[PDB]
RNA sequence: UUGAGCCUUGAUGUGUAGGAUAGGUGGGAGGCUUUGAAGUGUGGACGCCAGUCUGCAUGGAGCCGACCUUGAAAUACCACC
């Protein structure tokens, strides 16, 4: 409800996203997390675009 | 006189064929001189956007008719080969700034590397009234040697107009009708190969070809 | 509305500006010449002109950042001086917060309310008092310097161009503060009916003659 | 004609405006009205395209060239009087001051040879030759003699820095977004100077100011931005 | 009568620095003037009110262009808009 969803595109140039949740109003600042990227077989960094 | 009587005499509206006009334009001869007639072409672009400007050159087999002081504003290796390849003068910064002043002018102006010193040499009075070395145009490049070359075959550059209408000098009266048609027509291939890919629509309407003191006609 | 109420740490009584030759020049002839005149603890004598006459730096000097070229103006011992400028850039910098540009101010104030108030009373919450001060716009940092005048609380109030960036509806509130604030005042503003809404020792100033005082500024524009 | 398409924009905690959509586009003066710290300005900014939204497209023009005035009237004071206007518009300053680095620079590549070469075709394109001749006669016209032309932004009272910032604006302009053009404020004769000045030219317009009779006299449409 | 689109023709347009109300594009320096001029008197319309401008006879055939302050070059003309 209040949490919205969000979803961190891969950049690795693949498409591919995994999609959580975040409290949107705090201050908006995306989310950088280093995730597993399937596609290409590496652990890349994940920035947020919804 | 002239202006009253040669315009009843031909029409503007009648698109007349290339051997007709060729042959009227120099029957018209009503006032003595060297008779250095040119061209108009309707190029269909939108001069408004940048990227549609066709700013370019060919070279002809007829050339300008005269030649100008084609020297290499760049000390060093292009300047010493323009030289011996018969430029104007040499390339140096006595005449940028010293005589850039002094010296009225030239008649084109080459660049190189070697010495960038004609990129603000001339200022705003030696390419204020189109002198620049166009880094598209090739004028600035090393090959001082084959920018000279071309110089003396007699490269002709054309440009447009804001609204997209190219005139540029084709040749004189003293070259005779069947020589206009080795220059137009190489200039018109020269044009369409050049033409931006980014042309929608028709591309070109109206070709008139002008005399210095006499008017224009519609060739095709 | 934004609730804006101009205090008086101290009351002075016999009289606070007494100027008596400015003479003040930048490249041009002097803008002005005498200029002799007093306070009387009165209100606002609204200084007028138009664009270039040089009421901006005529305040500039009565405030003592720009001197005159020979002139004396002096205050009283105990005036206390709170400024306006017509332009406040060299005060909204060095990166802080609204809530501590605002407590820079104060001079004996807890932390957390009596500056956390009155940021509330104009218009500003929670979400707003972790801002940087660098980055409000307009209104808002004419808001945040009425502020900080309400915290010093002087007795004399130099307010250069205050109606500025208001909302028109900051304005009037503006307006009433200053009908209801009980000390001296100067201001340069240009608004027809705030001269007009609260004036009385209007004076006006030109390349050659500097009038004073017809009264309201009713009868003045009356009058001329 | 620009266009907003679902705009957004989430300053601190909480969204500015949520969700707005409208269409800009004619001989109309689309002025426009808020609360001091809600939108207006920043929506100003997101049409212009220099700060983009949080949602949304700004959904630009092509290239027709939108010619804006700032809120700060005081932050031009290095600049000088000649300087700001030549500098209104982009694609000339930019390429002036990146030919600036020539006779600051004693060396000189290959690269930059042809860079030199083309960067001067494209000023005489964007008309460097005139730049500043274009320049003072419209400072002459707005009303700023030619004694301050070279004279630094500072020494200037700022109801002629504004006279000047708004003819920063005026080189080929459609698609004017003036911020708000009083406060240093005016005396009245150079506020129906302004009036008649923006009302008798033919462009689309988006004022901001919050003078009541000013915008009266002026506009013709009143696009609200209060609630939501 | 009032709009919008097209064709043709005619009017239409400064600076900063001037002998001068210079749209570019540059082609060029010699055309233009008597199929009646230089300048004289007669006025239409426009007019950052200084001037363009064209009906007009007579007076009868010089003026212009170049140099020149200048960002630009000049109704020396024409075509392209
Ligand atoms: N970069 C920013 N980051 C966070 N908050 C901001 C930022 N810029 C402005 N704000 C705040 O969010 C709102 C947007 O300010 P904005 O510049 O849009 O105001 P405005 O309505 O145009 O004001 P004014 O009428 O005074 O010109 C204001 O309340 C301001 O305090
Ligand atoms: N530092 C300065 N150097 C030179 N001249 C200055 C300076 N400051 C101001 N002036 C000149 O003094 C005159 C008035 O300046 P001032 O800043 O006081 O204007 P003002 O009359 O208050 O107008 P406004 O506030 O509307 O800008 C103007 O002619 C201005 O050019
Ligand atoms: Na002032
Ligand atoms: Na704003």
């Amino acid at each position: 409800g209040i949490r919205e969803k969000i979803k961190l595109v891969s950049s690795a140039g693949t498409g591919h996203f995994y999609t959580t949740t975040k409290n949107k109003r705090t201050k908006p600042e995306k989310l950088e997390l280093k995730k597993f990227d399937p596609v290409v077989r590496q652990h890349v960094i994940y920035k947020e675009a919804k | 006189k002239r202006m009253r009587v040669i315009r009843e005499k031909v029409d503007a509206t009648k698109q007349y064929d290339i051997n007709e006009a060729i042959a009227l334009l120099k029957e018209l001869a009503t006032a003595k001189f060297v008779e250095s007639v040119d061209v108009a072409v309707n190029l269909g672009i939108d001069a408004r956007k940048s990227d549609q400007n066709v700013r370019g050159a060919t070279v002809l087999p007829h050339g300008t008719g005269r030649s100008v002081r084609v020297a290499v504003f760049t000390q060093g290796a292009n300047a010493e080969a323009a030289k011996a390849a018969g430029a104007e003068l040499v390339g140096m910064e006595d005449l940028a700034d010293q005589i850039k002043k002094g010296e009225m002018n030239f008649d084109v102006v080459i660049a190189s590397p070697d010495a960038m010193r004609v990129v603000g040499q001339l200022g705003q009075v030696l390419g204020p009234r189109g002198l620049m070395p166009n880094p598209k145009v090739g004028t600035v490049t090393p090959n001082v040697a084959e920018a000279v070359k071309n110089a003396k075959a007699g490269q002709v550059r054309y440009r447009n107009d804001k609204n997209g209408i190219i005139h540029t000098t084709i040749g004189k009266v003293d070259f005779d009708a069947d020589k206009l048609k080795e220059n137009l027509e190489a200039l018109l291939v020269a044009l369409k190969k050049a033409k931006p890919t980014q042309a929608k629509g028709v591309y070109i309407k109206k070709v008139s070809i002008s005399t210095t003191m006499g008017a224009g006609v519609a060739v095709d | 509305n934004p609730f804006i109420r101009f205090e008086q740490d101290k009351k002075l009584f016999r009289n606070a500006l007494e100027v008596e030759g400015l003479t003040k020049g930048f490249d041009n002839g002097p803008l002005f010449k005498n200029l002799n005149l007093l306070l009387e603890v009165g209100e606002k004598l609204a200084v007028l002109g138009t664009n270039g006459v040089g009421k901006s730096t005529l305040l500039k000097t009565l405030v003592g950042d720009l001197q005159p070229d020979s002139g004396t103006v002096k205050w009283s011992e105990n005036a206390r001086i709170g400024y306006y400028a017509q332009d406040h850039e060299y005060e909204f910098e060095n990166d802080l917060t609204v809530f501590e540009w605002m407590s820079q101010w104060k001079q004996e104030g807890d932390d957390e309310q009596a500056v956390r108030s009155i940021l509330g009373r104009l218009l500003f919450s929670q979400d707003d008092i972790k801002k940087p001060a660098k980055v409000l716009s307009g209104g808002e940092k004419g808001r945040m310097l009425f502020g900080k005048l309400m915290m010093q609380k002087p007795n004399i109030l130099i307010m250069d161009q205050p109606t500025n960036h208001l909302d028109m509806e900051s304005i009037e509130s503006l307006n009433m503060a200053l009908e209801l604030y009980q000390g001296t005042l100067i201001f340069v503003s240009h608004d027809r009916e705030f001269v007009s809404s609260l004036a009385t020792r209007i004076l006006e100033i030109t390349p050659e003659r500097v009038i004073d005082f017809s009264g309201n500024y009713e009868d003045y524009l009356r009058s001329k | 004609m620009l266009v907003s398409s679902n705009v957004t924009m989430q300053f601190g905690s909480k969204p500015l405006f949520e969700n707005i959509s409208v269409k800009f586009g004619g001989g109309n003066r689309y002025g426009l009205i808020g609360a001091n710290g809600s939108g207006k300005s920043t929506f100003m900014k997101i049409l212009g395209g220099d700060l983009e939204p949080t949602l949304g497209n700004v959904s630009l023009d092509p290239n027709e060239r939108i010619g804006k005035l700032r809120q700060d009237q005081f932050a031009f004071e290095e600049f000088t009087v000649l300087d700001t206007v030549i500098m209104g518009h982009k694609e000339l300053w930019e390429v002036k001051q990146e030919r600036d680095r020539i006779y600051a620079l004693p060396e000189m590549s290959e690269e930059d040879g042809y860079k030199v070469a083309d960067l001067e075709v494209k000023y005489g394109e964007m008309d460097g030759y005139s730049a500043e001749a274009r320049a003072g006669e419209l400072l002459l016209g707005v009303g700023i003699p030619v004694e301050q032309h070279y004279g630094p932004m500072s020494e200037v009272a700022p109801g002629w820095k504004l006279r000047v910032l708004l003819a920063q604006a005026l080189f080929a302009d459609p698609d004017i977004l003036l911020l708000d053009q009083p406060t240093n404020n005016l005396d009245i004769d150079t506020i129906r100077w302004l009036e008649q000045v923006l009302n008798e030219r033919d462009s689309t317009m988006i004022i901001i100011s919050h003078d009541r009779h000013f915008l009266n006299m002026v506009c013709t449409h009143m696009a609200d931005l209060d609630y939501g």
